[PDB]
RNA sequence: ACUUAAGCAGUGGAGCAUGUUAUUUAAUUCGAUAAUCCACGACUAACCUUACCAUAUUUUGAAUAUUAUAAUAAUUAU
RNA sequence: CCAUAUAUAUAAUUUUAAUUAUAUAUAAUUUUAUAUUAUUUAUUAAUAUAAAGAAAGGAAUUAAGACAAAUCAUAAUGAUCCUUAUAAUAUGGGUAAUAGACGUGCUAUAAUAAAAUGAUAAUAAAAUUAUAUAAAAUAUAUUUAAUUAUAUUUAAUUAAUAAUAUAAAACAUUUUAAUUUUUAAUAUAUUUUUUUAUUAUAAUAUGAAUUAUAAUCUGAAAUUCGAUUAUAUGAAAAAA
């Protein structure tokens, strides 16, 4: 207060120069927040897990000797066959 | 033809439904377009620059598709696909969080005393 | 005070992990769940037809250390010197295969070293999970 | 945008055809500010079901297009 | 013996917020109805959420398997 | 098992809150000695008195019936139904419309009660900060400053370390319509921030809904339909 404003302004400018800080005495909205804002892209994209996972489909390629039975697909196929037997199968999809 | 969305996005590794797929699409496209959107916002919100550049940046921001907006990302349960009552500490709805905590799938979680 | 007279509270949780980066901890929990489901799917093995063996295994214990992951799990199965049965091949691809063993792929999945530890239980009523999965069939 | 320092919220609009051929501009963009150069032009603003036709006057400047296409019936 | 009766502390006529109901609506997404009373989930609905309305718009689409043509590699041999 | 009280260990008391932190362990369902009254009469209860006590609370933990369920959004499987549609994507709208009706809360209707002020800063706990938090400072509202809200700029901290954040009521002084219980001019006084004497002197300075202007925050976007600030407004609300 008693100390003049010019001295404090010089101190502020010079200190901002030393520590690689930008000095904006005018108060104008330069928008430096956007440049200095951290990126949230990778964390947001990693919400559901990394997309590269070993799938049952891949097993036949990886281990030819071992023959893996996925029970859920067998159940689904047998259910489709059961509906196929009684004529309750899905109508054929229209060809374009 | 082959895929609902303009760009090819890999399938999530867990439970899948339509809304999870839309969420994943918007999330990945946000990852890819974040830097462009931030640069456009900088040029739009920087009053130092000429007004014409600011208006051009604003118009280009308005022209972007919905799958690039940050706000449109909503956190969903990764086990049931629900969008409400989702705990971000586990990304699970309160019910799935309860079952996983009881079964011990969540590390460190316990019953309150 | 003694490890032969009590069970560590750590062993209560299936995934036992602590990471300063909580997002990585959540990712590891999700990975443990998905890999456990995949391990479940790989437990049925048929040779041609009419040879469908079904190995019943409990839920996997994912021991997360700083430099390594260990996927411990218990399983039930069921001239033997000169050949290999389906379960033995399954375990040998879990750990022993030179080229594309499962633990290397899981190491690339987790970005840390991975090992898998199957343990045989000769009965079915020595583990609640295995017993329930057996009587389900 | 809303804050006056941010200026108006401009969106793409086929205005040049309406500045030469006098044709109405049919738009769903209810969130677009009516600029001073929109005066005298004919707009057809979506209200969710139909397209309300309006003519832009000087008193409409500053306001937004959707304000003159009511979305619901009064009663 | 729930619950009641008593004693105490309150709250309780208005405005708003937030629900349900009725009515309207293009939609006002979903909830009850065998006569006391009760359709009533919100850890945040501008877009997304969303499930509803209008208008366009996609058609093996999200996966598994089959049978085929194109590039990529690995080998043997083009 | 918590909480409580203690003991040991750990911390080179600058990650300091050693009044603390978290591991192990102990302790209680309190133990006793009498008096009186009851007693199945003592080797028993009701009390009361005395003595040693820190010791006074809490949660969880099982089955059997019976009812209710599809936002059973507490799921699975099956049955049936659509497969240019009851599946899928985009733009906008709606879920906020109001004659009404009833629940739930917030703000009020004034003096055992509201407002202003109170810097070597009256006094906490439990939390949160890598998909952050935002200190101090400068500038504008705005006015010597303060307060409050934004703007500019990011200091530390990714944490027993720095920030969110100087907790507020409490307490002290002052003011406060209705109130001629007040203020004002002359005098007056051993009530002086005050007393006396003569003249003068139903909604308020409660309430903040609603409406208007102009700015601001988030976001790409605030019209339907968000929040915030200032300047005008100033409704209903009194009795039972
Ligand atoms: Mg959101
Ligand atoms: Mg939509
Ligand atoms: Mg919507
Ligand atoms: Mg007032």
């Amino acid at each position: 207060m008693n100390v003049p404003k010019a001295r404090l302004l010089k101190v502020a400018e010079l200190s901002a120069k030393i520590f690689d800080q930008n000095f904006n005495p005018s108060g104008i909205r330069t928008g430096s927040k956007i440049l200095n804002e951290r990126l949230k892209g990778p964390s947001v994209a990693s919400y559901y897990g990394n997309p590269d996972i070993l799938k049952f489909r891949h097993l036949k390629t990886l281990y030819p000797d071992i023959e893996f039975v996925d029970l859920e697909e067998q159940y689904r196929l047998s259910m489709v066959e059961a509906k196929k037997r009684r004529g309750k199968g899905a109508p054929k999809k229209m060809k374009k | 033809g082959n895929f609902r969305f303009p760009i090819k996005t890999k399938l999530p590794p867990g439970f899948i439904n339509a809304r999870i797929l839309r969420d994943n699409f918007k999330r990945q496209q946000f990852k890819e377009n974040e830097i462009l959107v931030k640069s456009l916002k900088f040029i739009a919100r920087n009053m130092n620059l000429p007004t014409k550049l600011r208006l051009e940046a604003q118009l280009k921001l308005n022209a972007l598709p919905n799958y690039m907006r940050s706000t449109q990302i909503k956190n969903r349960c990764v086990d049931s696909g629900h969008a409400r009552f989702v705990l971000s500490d586990f990304r699970l709805c309160r019910y799935q969080f309860r079952e996983n905590a009881l079964k011990g799938n969540l590390p460190g979680v316990k019953k309150g005393i | 005070n003694n490890k032969l007279q009590h069970l560590n509270n750590m062993n209560n949780w299936n995934t036992q992990i602590y990471n300063y980066n909580k997002n990585m901890e959540i990712m590891n929990t999700m990975n443990d769940k998905l890999i456990n489901k995949l391990l479940y799917k790989m437990m049925t093995l048929k040779l041609n037809n009419m040879n469908i063996n079904k190995i019943i295994m409990s839920k996997t214990i994912n021991q997360h250390s700083l430099n390594k992951l260990n996927i411990k799990f218990y399983y039930y199965n069921n001239n033997n010197n000169y050949y290999m049965n389906m379960m033995n091949k399954l375990m040998n691809i879990m750990n022993n295969n030179m080229n594309n063993n499962l633990c290397n792929i899981l190491s690339y999945y987790y970005k840390k070293k991975v090992t898998i530890e199957p343990i045989k239980l000769s009965y079915i009523y020595l583990n609640s999970d295995i017993f329930s999965k057996y009587i389900s069939l | 945008s809303r804050s006056v320092w941010k200026g108006p919220n401009i969106v793409p609009l086929p205005i040049r055809e309406a500045m030469t051929k006098g044709t109405p501009i049919r738009t769903n963009a209810r969130a677009a500010t009516i600029l001073p150069q929109f005066v005298g032009l004919k707009f057809q603003i979506h209200n969710g079901k139909e397209y309300v036709p309006i003519e832009i006057s000087e008193d409409m400047v500053g306001h937004k297009l959707g304000e003159f296409a009511p979305t619901r019936k009064r009663f």
